[PDB]
């Protein structure tokens, strides 16, 4: 047990996460005596015990897998003493570097380090972005095969500062005079511009992840940055929960109404549009959307895209805005019309340069054809109103990848790229008080990166093993495929929500009834809310989150009548439109469908590879400097799977000493018989008498291999024998100096 | 995945053609000619019998069978010929490879289906089939769950009434009245 007196306990604390305390009288097999900080006792129970504390000698160590107890809420001191009082912001745990966002500038990113880490082993210092930068530089030297730096979080965690000084890093190591850190760092205001959102948690969310290649050449030269994105939320365009936004672009947009070459666009203030009006806040406080619009078109300037072609993107913009706008009404239960000279349509045909008539008719009908015979067929209210959205989603999702694309072709270099480093940064997992579609395909794509981080460090795992000499039987995998395959197999819940999207008069209530048939009690994973018919639980790998039906099918569906995009294609006003759809069932597949093919696409990417991890958390909501609220980290370190991570490592071997070391730490313990001249088996003889069942270490060639917990009960009992023999010392020289003290009396 | 074959004999027309498209790659009369003149040419590359098509192209020197009446099929080997001209010459896909989707009038013969049945999998080699009512598609396709359809091809008229997906067979009507006995 050895809960034995002044032996430190956490205690659980709803003001702070957890609190220490000192167990106060030994425990013996239901309520223990408990010293606190603030009060010398109050008293604790145990339940039908305390998580125990590491010793003082491993706290603040620059590794988290270097504890003995791993645990929240040794976790979570660690990190808060090394950022509080070291104020040292990077720190490791298994292969993952985990960076706490400091809001404030520091000297460390300074060139003198850059210099430092270069050519180091990634041991031999402590943790900083350089040093994975440097491992990934190396392998990509060392081998053929390309390599990864993966960054998750949430948006405000600093990410974007992570890839800048890892690019910074590049640069500076290869010598290279070329330019990219200036064209990449000068392209995120239009990335943000449109690809990036409020939610109703954080204030710029990015909703896609951002692929940057940075390229070498067969000498390792710098070649310019190839970008990609993958994962775009589409459907934030078209609908928007309480107090969220869509794409910052738009209100951008309609702030500049004002300006003189947008008197053409006809805009209204940011609440006139129904693509916009929907969230209720129009406003983000702090933020001066009409200068966010400056500095968009000063980056797309200095990204070379010309005043023309700035143009027809905001025209283009406009004219989804105005579609929104653009209101059926039902003629019949099967037949619908747009009303007389009904005024949005107007204006988007003025802005997109086509003829009234044929979007109002096209709009309003769909055509069916055989290959002999062709049917134009009437389309219900419902009907048209998912076209126009389905197309206003389309015509948004081709102008990124346009925009996109101009970026590559400003940022690429003619040279051919022999290999290139990957930057990808992505969203971390994500629950909110209500949650839904957006939700569930980010939860999603983060199983999926967890199963290849999982992947990763458990074949990492079997190669240092046989480093070490170790059977592999020992080390076991946790896997998490059975909850991907209640997400994307075959009746899996995606697959149960593209069937209802198609099944006649199809709800998201009957889907909801089709989920718990399929599932509910046929899966371990999959549970029902105990109060809801219309909710349902998935215990993903880092939490359960609870997803609400309501508007999920709306969401899921697209299907663009190719008419339509035929209509759009004809515009001869002007060149970007034409320019657009440029290259079917792509128009037939539904959101959620689209969606798991670019997390496929993104997957089969970073398998190519070779992956190195960062993780960013926020401390604190306030952007307060230095200040580490252990209610939001915890939250934050949850979130990124730390602690999911963390939990998979203490079931293994995670304390590794090498002989010399331990043998340095624990001859106190030793008897000086007993201290051979040969070290390993010096230890093999100690460590097998201290610690008797020999299943808590392995004696690897070069390492002793500890299991989570033991190296704590070495320092302990070494901690007891060294007070042991200082009190009897101690004693002893009391003893001698006050019978001195009495000869001096009798004299 | 592979896509399932949709295959609606009907009568007097085929139509066939992918699961998922939205109209049919295949549309052609369901009947078969023979040659009943003497052939007086010589080298003219003579074809024993036609479907399709070819039989209402030439049909000036044919005499022309439809294998299919009031949605019995009642000569097996014409109808396999122009199954084989559906999957091979039409469609141009081997059915061993995929799904086979079959659809019949209500009420009609038991063992229509069994010799269907026995054809797809002993010939065509389909590796799985199904036989479904044609009234309870042409809801699928008009968008509804509750209905009663008027449905009425050649060879054949009936009634099918359902309701939020439940059928009401004892309230069937089958009538033979078609296009064929307007046409005579
Ligand atoms: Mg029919």
């Amino acid at each position: 047990e050895l809960y034995t007196k002044y032996a430190r306990v956490w205690i659980p604390d709803p003001e702070e996460v957890w609190k220490s305390a000192e167990l106060l009288k030994d425990y013996k097999p239901k309520v223990l005596q408990l010293r606190l900080e603030e009060g010398k006792d109050l008293e604790y129970c145990l339940d039908p015990l305390p998580p125990l504390r590491n010793p003082d000698i491993l706290v603040g160590e620059n590794d988290l897998t270097a504890l003995s107890y791993l645990h929240e809420p040794a976790v979570l001191h660690n990190l808060k003493v090394r950022f509080i009082d070291s104020k040292l912001i990077y720190t490791y745990c298994g292969i993952v570097l985990v960076a706490i966002n400091p809001y404030e500038q520091l000297p460390i990113y300074g060139e003198d380090i850059i210099n430092a880490y270069s050519g180091q082993n990634m041991g031999d210092m402590d943790p900083h972005i350089f040093a994975v930068a440097e491992e990934a530089y190396k392998q990509m030297a060392r081998d053929e095969r390309n390599q990864s730096i993966i960054v998750s979080g949430e948006s405000g965690a600093g990410k974007t500062v992570s890839a800048k000084y890892a690019m910074r890093y590049f640069a500076t190591v290869s010598g290279s005079a070329a330019n990219v850190e200036e064209k990449v760092l000068a392209s995120n205001p239009i990335m943000e511009s449109i690809g990036n959102a409020k939610t109703t948690r954080n204030d710029n969310s990015s909703r896609f992840g951002k692929y940057i290649e940075i390229g070498f050449d067969k000498r390792y030269r710098i070649i310019g940055a190839n970008m990609r994105t993958y994962l775009l939320e589409k459907s934030r365009v078209v609908f928007q929960a309480e107090e969220e936004r869509n794409y910052h672009i738009f209100y951008q947009l309609c702030a500049s109404a004002a300006l003189p070459e947008f008197k053409t666009l006809r805009l209204g203030n940011a609440n006139y549009f129904h693509y916009t009006k929907q969230g209720g806040s129009p406003v983000i406080d702090g933020i001066d959307d009409a200068k966010e619009m400056v500095n968009t078109r000063q980056a797309c300037t200095l990204l070379g895209i010309s005043d023309s072609y700035q143009m027809g993107i905001f025209r283009i913009l406009a004219g989804i805005l105005h579609l929104g706008n653009v209101e059926f009404a039902s003629r019949d239960s099967d037949s619908c019309a747009i009303p007389p000279k009904h005024d949005p349509l107007t204006i988007f045909c003025d802005l997109m340069g086509v003829d009234y008539e044929e979007m109002a008719h096209w709009l309003c009908h769909r055509k069916l054809a055989t290959a002999t015979e062709t049917y134009i067929k009437p389309i219900s209210k419902l009907h048209a109103i998912n076209a126009r959205d389905a197309l206003a989603k389309h015509i948004y999702a081709n102008l990124f990848n346009w925009i996109v694309d101009h970026v590559n072709k400003a940022l690429h270099s003619t040279v051919k790229q022999h290999s290139f480093i990957g930057v990808l940064d992505i969203y971390g997992f994500e629950t909110f008080e209500i949650n839904s579609f957006e939700q569930f395909c980010i939860n999603y794509a983060n199983e999926k990166l967890q199963q290849q981080f999982n992947m990763h460090v458990f074949k990492l795992e079997q190669e240092e093993y046989m480093k070490e000499q170790i059977p592999w039987t020992l080390i076991d995998f946790y896997d998490n495929q059975p909850c991907i395959n209640l997400i994307e197999a075959k009746m899996g819940v995606l697959d149960l929500l593209d069937e209802e999207c198609k099944m006649p008069k199809g709800s998201d209530d009957t889907w909801a009834q089709k989920l718990y048939n399929t599932h509910l009690n046929k899966c371990a994973l999959f549970e029902k809310p105990r109060l809801s018919n219309k909710a349902f639980i998935i215990k993903h790998f880092a939490d359960k989150v609870e997803y609400q039906c309501e508007g999920f099918l709306e969401k899921n569906k697209d299907t663009v009548y190719e008419e339509q995009i035929k209509v759009l294609k004809s515009s001869k006003k002007f060149k970007l439109l034409p320019e657009l759809f440029q290259d079917s069932k792509e128009h037939k597949k539904t959101v959620g469908h689209q969606f798991r093919n670019s997390l496929h696409l993104l997957m089969e990417t970073l398998n190519a590879t070779t992956p190195h991890y960062v993780r960013c958390i926020k401390p604190n909501d306030f952007k307060f400097p230095f200040t580490f609220d252990e209610k939001r980290a915890v939250q934050q370190l949850r979130a990124c799977g730390v602690l999911e991570t963390i939990r998979i490592s203490a079931a293994g071997f995670p304390s590794r000493w090498t002989y010399q070391e331990f043998f340095s730490r624990y001859r106190v313990l030793m008897k000086q018989k007993d201290v051979l001249s040969d070290r390993k088996q010096t230890c093999k003889n100690v460590l097998e008498k201290l610690i008797l069942d020999k299943d808590k270490y392995q004696f690897g060639k070069t390492k002793i291999f500890f299991r989570a917990g033991q190296v704590a009960y070495l320092e302990k009992i070494r901690a007891d024998k060294l007070r042991a023999a200082c009190i009897r010392i101690q004693k002893t020289i009391r003893g001698w100096l006050m019978r001195k003290k009495y000869m001096r009396m009798r004299r | 995945e592979t896509t399932a074959l949709v295959c609606d004999n009907g009568s007097g027309l085929v139509k066939a053609g992918f699961a998922g498209d939205d109209a049919p790659r295949a549309v052609f009369p369901s009947i078969v000619g023979r040659p009943r003149h003497q052939g007086v040419m010589v080298g003219m590359g003579q074809k024993d019998s036609y479907v399709g098509d070819e039989a209402q192209s030439k049909r000036g020197i044919l005499t022309l069978k439809y294998p299919i009446e009031h949605g019995i099929i009642t000569n097996w080997d014409d109808m396999e010929k122009i199954w084989h001209h559906t999957f091979y010459n039409e469609l141009r896909v081997a059915p061993e490879e995929h799904p086979t989707l079959l659809t019949e009038a209500p009420l009609n013969p038991k063992a229509n289906r069994e010799k269907m049945t026995q054809i797809m999998f002993e010939t065509f080699n389909v590796p799985a089939m199904y036989v479904a009512i044609q009234a309870v598609l042409s809801l699928y396709a008009s968008g509804r769950t509750t209905g009663i359809v008027l449905d009425s091809g050649d060879g054949v008229t009936h009634n099918v009434p359902i309701y939020e997906g439940y059928a009401l067979p004892h309230a069937i009507m089958r009538l033979d009245l078609a296009g064929r006995d307007l046409t005579d």
